């Protein structure tokens, strides 16, 4: 219909592409009289706004108005809201302060914007917090209005969440701070994620006070709304490099596609309203000196597949959200995009931003790799009902390749429980550090293939990680390459067979030749294992007999022992004890209790010269010397008979 | 004692028990 698009910009968007923004648009023309008028104004005073509105409304009864702005003056949107209330004309905002988010519109005004609200932005930010399991947080609110609705929305969202959020009490500011009574509430902050809701002027003072407090640490996150994030050019020096912000400022979609979608929505509403009633276009004659409108009609609208439907308050249903961070180059780094319902993440691995400034010494970020072991590291899927690991599990990632022709893969994130997970959680409780837990992709524990290691040994020795919380056997060259901690559990080796006992130990007469006994029996180990190295250092002839007796999997060897495809097996003691304590039937019987066996322990391998080694050696003796290790053994072992 | 001196690797591995007479 009669639609005028006026644009106030300094960014040189010319007029002729707007005249070319009418031809292929509305290919199936249901309104017969469609006329668009493109205008460009450089001055942004409300005098010219009222003047051009009174010129275009008298200009052959223009019914549609579309406006964008380049500056950051939010009063222009309020002026256009008053103009739409007086003139009864649906006006759309596109860019800048004419499209900023305000508190409460009126039913007397037919002005509409795009994008999300502060409640939908809070929902997106809590979705960010949910996807990263940052459940321990706080909330700091200033005297900027609309704050009690913000606090109540956070409370109702926590009350309507599958998380069970750990929310600290709301730190409410009163005036410009004396730094006497507000500092008492700031020293109560012991959480990690700090939620701040303020304006741009007070944010500098709040971040400077938090930097003076030392509350701008590596674990002390900062997530800010869109309105405090002002000019992209004007960036004060008090921002932490890694400042999380969420705003609808999208550079991939320019103003022309947005005004084309707005024209599509307006013509769709006009064409669907023309079938309901005929005399829909009725405007005011002149400024000097309606029953059926589109104010209550275009709640349902969808153009070109993109669901751009509206709400009953003046917002959209499915907007496009932008998640930006601050790099080390003091620039707003655009990272995250939002889907129609869920959230997309460009960086699935969250970056640390360990140094927000140059004078920030940090020593607590530790990279940990581990291996899947059934009594120790249980790796399972994420819960599809919550998209959240249960509290007693930790997140993990693994670089799993897609196909075998290329080497590209995906870091699939899963959940982890078990025994070493409990050890790592108690170390995080006591030592109070940060961990970076993930899975190994090369293979097993480690094997020197011609002065080349692999697996967790290749991750620790080449210093891509720090330590391994998971279980590891200890021999000579492993103690040569790294430094082990103190052991905590008495786990030697053992032999599983089918009370009578045939094998007495390593001094068995069966360990000489199976031709000596009338049934030719069989026993092997797991491939690529350190037990193989222990046998090859003990007896090479035993390795020569075991070469024809190899197998593949621990559960495969278990099925081979149950059915009868294997006679005996050599493994460690306590893992076989745990597998036999939960087995139905209990036909497989262990041999001894570690008498003619290796009788080694399980330690934590650290790098040569790590400062954490003494603290871990104190913490393990603290965990064993109070029965808490016995509590974990009661939790993760079942001693039957 | 780990806070005051340094420790080596343990050579013995055992637990505790109760001496009674029968």
């Amino acid at each position: 219909l009669n639609i005028a698009v006026l644009l106030g910009h300094s960014h040189d968007v010319t007029e002729r592409e707007l005249r070319n923004l009418w031809g292929p648009e509305q290919a199936t023309g249901l309104p017969l009289d469609v006329n668009v008028v493109a205008l460009l104004m450089n001055r942004t005073d409300p005098k010219s706004l009222i003047t051009h509105v009174c010129d275009l409304m008298s200009g052959a009864r223009i019914h549609g108005l579309v406006f964008g702005d380049d500056t950051d003056q939010e009063a222009v949107a309020q002026m256009l809201d008053f103009i739409s209330s007086q003139t009864f004309i649906p006006i759309l905002g596109i860019h800048g302060g004419a499209s900023m988010i305000m508190a409460d519109k009126d039913p007397t005004s037919t002005f509409f914007q795009f994008g999300a609200s502060i409640q939908q932005q809070a929902t997106v930010m809590l979705k960010i917090m949910q996807d990263y399991d940052w459940h321990v947080f706080s909330l700091v609110t200033t005297i900027f209005p609309g704050y009690r609705d913000f606090i109540s929305f956070i409370k109702t969202t926590v009350d309507n969440s599958f998380v069970g959020w750990d929310m600290q009490n709301v730190i409410t500011l009163d005036t410009s701070f004396e730094d006497a009574k507000t500092q008492v509430q700031l020293k109560k902050i012991h959480s990690s994620v700090i939620l701040l809701y303020c304006s741009k002027d007070e944010a500098v003072l709040i971040l400077s006070e938090a930097r003076s407090l030392g509350l701008t640490g590596y674990d002390f996150f900062w997530i800010v709304p869109s309105l405090v994030s002002g000019n992209t050019e004007l960036i004060p020096k008090e921002f932490p490099s890694g400042l999380i912000s969420v705003s609808y400022d999208d550079w991939d979609y320019s103003l022309e596609a947005r005004v084309r979608d707005g024209l599509g929505i307006l013509t769709t509403a006009a064409s669907s309203m023309l079938e309901k009633f005929s005399y829909i276009p009725e405007a005011k004659a002149s400024c000097y000196g309606p029953l059926h409108t589109l104010h209550q009609f275009m709640v349902n609208v969808t153009w070109d597949g993109k669901d751009l439907s509206f709400t009953e308050e003046g917002y959209q249903v499915h907007p496009r959200l932008v998640v930006i961070v601050l790099n080390k180059d003091r620039e707003w780094e655009k990272v995250g995009k939002w889907e129609n319902q869920t959230l997309s993440l460009r960086h699935a691995v969250w970056p640390r931003y360990k140094s927000f400034s140059d004078c920030e010494p940090d020593d607590n970020h530790l990279s940990i790799v581990t291996l899947e072991e059934a009594p120790f590291v249980i790796v399972e899927d994420i819960d599809p009902l919550t998209e959240t690991c249960v509290r007693n599990t930790v997140p993990c990632r693994k670089f799993v390749k897609i196909n075998n022709s290329t080497n590209e893969g995906m870091n699939v994130k899963k959940c982890c429980k078990g025994f070493c997970i409990d050890i790592l959680k108690k170390l995080s409780r006591t030592v109070k550090f940060t961990y970076d837990l993930y899975l190994v992709t090369n293979g097993k524990h480690g094997k020197k293939v011609n002065n080349v290691w692999n697996g967790m040994i290749g991750e620790v020795v080449y210093q891509r990680a720090v330590m391994a919380v998971g279980s590891l056997t200890i021999n000579e060259e492993r103690s040569e390459v790294v430094d082990f901690s103190v052991p905590f559990v008495e786990t030697g080796i053992s032999v599983m067979v089918s009370f009578v006992d045939q094998v007495t130990g390593l001094s068995d007469k069966k360990f000489q030749r199976p031709h000596d006994y009338s049934p030719p029996f069989r026993f092997g180990t797991v491939p690529n294992g350190s037990t193989e190295r222990n046998i090859r250092n003990n007896y090479p002839y035993m390795h020569q007999y075991m070469t024809r007796f190899n197998q593949r999997g621990v559960e495969d060897a278990l099925v081979s022992l149950k059915t009868g495809k294997l006679d005996a097996f050599i493994y460690d003691a306590a893992v076989l004890n745990y597998k036999a304590g939960r087995d139905e039937g209990c036909k497989l019987v262990t041999i001894g209790s570690g008498y003619i066996f290796a009788t080694t322990g399980y330690g934590i391998a650290l790098q040569k010269g790590s400062p954490w080694k003494r603290q871990i050696d104190l913490a393990l003796l603290q965990f064993v010397g109070d029965g808490e290790m016995e509590e974990l053994e009661t939790l993760w072992l079942t001693g039957i008979c | 004692r780990a806070q005051y001196i340094e420790f080596s690797k343990p050579f013995k591995y055992q637990g505790l028990t109760i001496l009674v007479k029968k």
